[PDB]
């Protein structure tokens, strides 16, 4: 029954943090299906205040038919409040949880041939300090927000003074959810590191660790940095809304752009903590279907531990508007540029891993040769950005908007489907059919593509972001993007359907290994699914 | 006057360039988009080839190979040659970007929720610019028969609603703008997408920036740090007219 949700072993830790990931992304790809609908014409048609003064689920109901223009009066607040709640669920509440927390806790352990984690009661709290978090973020919905209205419409980044003026206290909620997370994600790295530097095992040296494990050992590291100094900076949004202190309010002598150096030093090691144990996935998902050891083992653990060092000191690109010096602005763009260097190696290194092997185009391969073609032009429009004299264009555009969905929604979430379709058969006994991990992969590359890569059309043409509505002209690529949009969540349903009728009916795993012998690593010489003491 | 700085339907490029800033960034832009093209397609390529190549009916005994230093340093070298190539032609720009000339005018822009606040120093003018459909034209942030004939009225058409402002900041072609930006209340972001500017308006915080206009005409941007319920609502309209069509805007508010 819920003795599922009271173990402390880290497979079973794993799965639900999969499960809950995926649940959780269901509920924030919902919220952008809404979106969506609402920026497929010009005008507003749904999100209307009428619909305010009707229930909380006539209201709801009411808000999924459009209205037409001269029935709808423009709510700005709800807008914010969805985009919001979309960003901080993807970004503290989904793919970390997924990776990290998912497959982390699962495989790292398997990987090293560590019985279970150090710490397995920690590991437990930190799984019940996510699901705390999330009900504290979806509470902030629901709660006395900004302008007389529910929720929070700040953005996921909380800048003040917005932030700190906004009515209610939904805002105090969705500090707190970020804390609880916070707490979830250093708990479990500091399992994580502990369990890789004593617990392997003994005749596993450091450097035949496979490379999924290094990406969760470096990601640790990130996490235990960055997510403190997070922490300081929501507390002191707190102390500013609650408890009478002007860290961020000029009246009494505040800085705003202080704010904004002490979040964005969180915020871009945030986005390595999201895209390594990608790369990790990547890794071992093609050396198995090009039958062949990965290329250049070393350099691509170098590679990792180089993005993310550099990872923290490049956070001011978030910042060439907010008033910075031109030396900083160029400090940071060149220190930015560099990451390209160690990134770049990682690329080649997968593509020379393929060179030469023989190549096998199952569904997990697919999602990572996607990965490649699709975080290669995810990276490259961000060294673009890293450009400050075109950022001041394109900053606070839609063309910022594709950058981070093609790294993110076509390549971080491209490594998570690659983990479910590689290892869903030895998490639960059942394969997929693989008729419809294909499909599933098409819809979604097909889908995903038209979603946002006309956003950079967009984006070059001035729209900028968080707007509930736009000018006439951007009609064209906007209506392209939505249809996009609903392609890809009929993509998402459709893999829900796939994965349960695979856990209900898949056709049974009968071998340790059911891939080929270059999957090579410790999980493929256990059982599928691997004995109760992993 | 021509409606010349905004989005045009269908657009898949920068909006026109009226400033030589702007001419800049198209030209950084340019390069920079046929460099990562060419890589994106490179990479693109490689892909699609080996599997191709190597697909396993076709390549039924795989290599084992994992290293080879002569291309390794060559995929190392020559991205930081490329990162170089790039950062050189950048930073002149970013220079001349971010390094404020002498001003022939000087206009302080302040942002409120929602609207834009404008001071001409020199002038003793002030005044407010809200959106042509704002609650302070009687609207409420939609299109109306009302709204688009204050649109018609004042010299615009449908398409420049969310665009189009009641009052505007006009400037003369040719010569140094510097515009002085700060917020009132929350932080906004000033900005002209034809002029290459943007600068965050941020409370406490008097921040810099400089165009001149190459040609005369209507220029529009909208509010880039989201700022509440109406960031949607509170865009900018520049009109650059002639010295002397200038001038005229100036005496007509000279109060007597
Ligand atoms: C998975 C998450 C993720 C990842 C991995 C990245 C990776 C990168 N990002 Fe991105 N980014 C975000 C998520 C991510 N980003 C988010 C969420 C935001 C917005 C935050 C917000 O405001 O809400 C953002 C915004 C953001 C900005 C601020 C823009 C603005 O708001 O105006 C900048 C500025 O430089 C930036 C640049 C980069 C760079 C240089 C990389 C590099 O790491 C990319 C390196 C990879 C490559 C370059 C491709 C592979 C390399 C080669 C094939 C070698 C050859 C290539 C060259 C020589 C170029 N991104
Ligand atoms: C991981 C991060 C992530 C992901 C996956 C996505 C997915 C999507 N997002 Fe994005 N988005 C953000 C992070 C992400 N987003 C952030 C940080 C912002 C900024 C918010 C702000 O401005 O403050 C943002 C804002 C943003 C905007 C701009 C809002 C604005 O400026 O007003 C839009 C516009 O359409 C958009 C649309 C979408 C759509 C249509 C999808 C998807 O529907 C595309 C299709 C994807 C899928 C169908 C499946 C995704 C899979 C998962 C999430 C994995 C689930 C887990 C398991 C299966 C284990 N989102
Ligand atoms: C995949 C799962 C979920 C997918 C959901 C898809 C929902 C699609 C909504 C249908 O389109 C909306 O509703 C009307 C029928 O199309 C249109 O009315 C509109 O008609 C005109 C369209 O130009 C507008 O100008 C009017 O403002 C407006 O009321 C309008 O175009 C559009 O907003
Ligand atoms: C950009 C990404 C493109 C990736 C290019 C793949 C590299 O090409 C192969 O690399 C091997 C170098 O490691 C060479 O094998 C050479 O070196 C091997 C030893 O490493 C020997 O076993 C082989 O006989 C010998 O041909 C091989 O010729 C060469 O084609
Ligand atoms: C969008 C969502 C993302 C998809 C996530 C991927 C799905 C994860 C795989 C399912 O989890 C496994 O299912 C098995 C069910 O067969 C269990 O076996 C177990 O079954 C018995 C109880 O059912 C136990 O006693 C045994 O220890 C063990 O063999 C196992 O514990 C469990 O972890
Ligand atoms: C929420 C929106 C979701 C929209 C999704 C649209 C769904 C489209 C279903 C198409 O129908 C399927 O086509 C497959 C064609 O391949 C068949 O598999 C067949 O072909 C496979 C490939 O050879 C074989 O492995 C199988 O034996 C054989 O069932 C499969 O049975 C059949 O039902
Ligand atoms: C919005 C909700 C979307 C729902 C998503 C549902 C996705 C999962 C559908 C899987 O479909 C099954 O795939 C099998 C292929 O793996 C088929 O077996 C067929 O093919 C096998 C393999 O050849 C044969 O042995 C079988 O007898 C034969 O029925 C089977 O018919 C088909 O139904
Ligand atoms: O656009 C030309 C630009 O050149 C100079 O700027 C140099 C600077 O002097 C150097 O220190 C270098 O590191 O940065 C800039 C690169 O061009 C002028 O000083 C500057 O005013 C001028 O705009
Ligand atoms: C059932 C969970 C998915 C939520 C769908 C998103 C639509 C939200 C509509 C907002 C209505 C405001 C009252
Ligand atoms: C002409 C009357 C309106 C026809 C369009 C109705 C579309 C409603 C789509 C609702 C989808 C909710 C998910
Ligand atoms: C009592 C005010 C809140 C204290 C939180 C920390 C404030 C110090 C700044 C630290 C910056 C992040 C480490
Ligand atoms: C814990 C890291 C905090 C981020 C650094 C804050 C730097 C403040 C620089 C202000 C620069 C004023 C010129
Ligand atoms: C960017 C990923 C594209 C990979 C190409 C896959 C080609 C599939 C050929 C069909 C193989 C049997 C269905
Ligand atoms: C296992 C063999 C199945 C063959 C590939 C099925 C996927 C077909 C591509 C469909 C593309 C539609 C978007
Ligand atoms: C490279 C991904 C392309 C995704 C499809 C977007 C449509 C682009 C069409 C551009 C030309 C239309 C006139
Ligand atoms: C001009 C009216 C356009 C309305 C079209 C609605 C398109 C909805 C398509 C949904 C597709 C789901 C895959
Ligand atoms: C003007 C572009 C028409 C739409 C192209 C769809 C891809
Ligand atoms: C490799 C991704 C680059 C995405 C930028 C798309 C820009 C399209 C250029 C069109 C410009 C028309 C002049
Ligand atoms: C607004 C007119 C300027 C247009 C700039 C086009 C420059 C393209 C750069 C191409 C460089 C290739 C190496
Ligand atoms: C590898 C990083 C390249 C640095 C580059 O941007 C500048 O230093 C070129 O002047
Ligand atoms: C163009 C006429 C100049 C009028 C001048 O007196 C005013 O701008 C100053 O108040
Ligand atoms: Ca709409
Ligand atoms: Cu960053
Ligand atoms: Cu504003
Ligand atoms: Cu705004
Ligand atoms: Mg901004």
């Amino acid at each position: 029954f819920t003795r599922w949700f009271m173990s402390t072993n880290h497979k079973d830790i794993g799965v639900l943090y999969l499960f809950t990931g995926g649940l959780v992304g269901l509920i924030s790809v919902a919220f952008t299906v809404y979106m969506r609908m609402e920026l497929m014409a010009p005008g507003v048609q749904f999100m209307c205040a009428e619909h305010l003064e009707s229930g909380l689920v006539k209201g709801f109901f009411q808000s999924l038919w459009p209205s037409a223009v001269e029935n709808c009066t423009p709510n700005g607040h709800l807008w914010n409040v969805m985009i919001t709640g979309h960003g901080i669920l993807m970004m503290f509440f989904v793919v970390i949880p997924a990776l990290f927390g998912g497959f982390g806790n699962y495989f790292m352990p398997l990987h090293i041939g560590a019985p279970d984690m150090a710490f397995p009661r920690m590991n437990n709290l930190s799984y019940w300090l996510y699901v705390a978090g999330t009900s504290l973020a979806v509470a902030s919905l629901f709660a006395p927000g900004g302008n007389g209205q529910l929720g929070s419409g700040i953005g996921w980044v909380l800048y003040p003074p917005l932030s700190t003026s906004e009515s209610g206290y939904s805002t105090d909620l969705a500090i707190f959810a970020v804390h609880l997370s916070g707490a979830s994600s250093i708990l479990g790295a500091i399992n994580m590191i502990t369990t890789f530097l004593n617990m392997r095992a003994p005749g596993m040296t450091m450097h035949k660790v496979p490379l999924f494990a290094w990406s969760i050992f470096v990601t640790a590291w990130l996490i235990l940095l960055a997510l403190p100094v997070l922490a300081g900076a929501i507390t002191m949004l707190l102390t500013d809304r609650n408890f009478g202190t002007t860290f961020f309010q000029p009246s009494g002598g505040g800085d705003p752009v202080l704010y904004q150096h002490i979040l964005w030093f969180f915020g871009h090691p945030e986005v390595y903590i999201i895209v390594l144990p990608a790369f990790g996935i990547v890794s071992h998902v093609i050396a198995t279907f090009a039958k062949k050891p990965i290329f250049g083992y070393l350099p691509m653990v170098y590679a990792m531990v180089a993005i993310g060092v550099l990872g923290f000191v490049v956070w001011a690109h978030h910042m060439y508007t907010a008033g910075l010096s031109l030396t900083q602005q160029s400090y940071f763009m060149m220190a930015t540029m560099v990451i390209a260097v160690p990134t770049g190696i990682k690329i080649f290194s997968w593509i020379a891993t393929m060179w030469g092997g023989s190549i096998e185009l199952k569904t997990p391969m697919l999602w990572a040769l996607g990965f490649l073609f699709l975080f290669t032009v995810g990276g490259v429009t961000g060294i673009v950005l890293s450009q400050a004299s075109v950022d001041r264009y394109y900053h606070d555009t839609y063309y910022v908007v594709a950058h981070f969905h093609y790294v993110m929604s076509l390549g971080a979430v491209f490594g998570i489907f690659a983990g479910i379709y590689f290892w869903i058969g030895k998490m639960s006994g059942r394969q997929y059919p693989e008729w419809a991990g294909k499909l599933h992969f098409w819809m979604m590359f097909v889908g995903a593509n038209l979603t946002f890569f006309p956003q950079h059309f967009l984006g070059r043409q001035g729209m900028p972001r968080r707007y509930i509505d736009y000018p006439e002209a951007f009609a064209t690529w906007n209506f392209v993007s939505s249809l996009g949009a609903f392609l890809s969540f009929a993509s998402f349903l459709f893999f829900l359907g796939v994965i349960f009728y695979t856990l209900t009916r898949g056709a049974r795993v009968t071998a340790n290994n059911y891939w080929n012998e270059h999957a090579d690593t410790l999980e493929w010489t256990l059982t599928s699914p691997p004995p109760e003491h992993t | 006057l021509e409606i010349i700085g905004r989005p045009q339907p269908g657009g898949t490029g920068f909006q026109p360039s009226a400033s030589p800033v702007a001419t800049q960034i198209h030209w950084l832009d340019g390069f920079i988009l046929v460099i990562i093209a060419a890589i994106t397609i490179f990479v693109t390529l490689l892909i699609l080839y080996a599997v191709w190549r190597f697909h396993e009916k076709r390549n039924k005994v795989p290599a084992r190979f994992t290293h080879n230093s002569p291309l390794e340093i060559a995929w190392t070298i020559v991205p930081i040659v490329i990162l170089v190539a790039i950062g050189a032609f950048s930073l002149p720009v970013l220079f001349n970007q971010q390094e404020i000339p002498e001003a022939d005018v000087t206009v302080k822009v302040t942002g409120y929720q929602w609207y834009w606040g404008y001071e001409y120093p020199d002038e003793e003018i002030s005044f407010e610019s809200y959106m042509i459909g704002s609650p302070a034209t009687g609207g409420d942030n939609r299109m109306s028969p009302e709204v688009e004939q204050q649109l018609i009225e004042a010299g615009y058409s449908r398409d420049e609603f969310l665009l189009a402002t009641d009052t505007a900041m006009v400037v003369p072609v040719n010569k140094t703008v510097v515009v002085q930006v700060t917020g009132a209340d929350v932080i906004h972001s000033w900005t002209v997408p034809a002029f290459g500017v943007k600068q965050d308006a941020v409370p406490g915080r008097l921040a810099q920036l400089w165009f001149r206009a190459e040609r005369e005409g209507i220029f529009f941007g909208q509010c880039s740090e989201l700022c509440g319920i109406s960031h949607a609502y509170m865009p900018i309209t520049v009109k650059v007219v002639s010295e002397e069509a200038y001038a005229a805007w100036l005496e007509q508010h000279h109060h007597h």
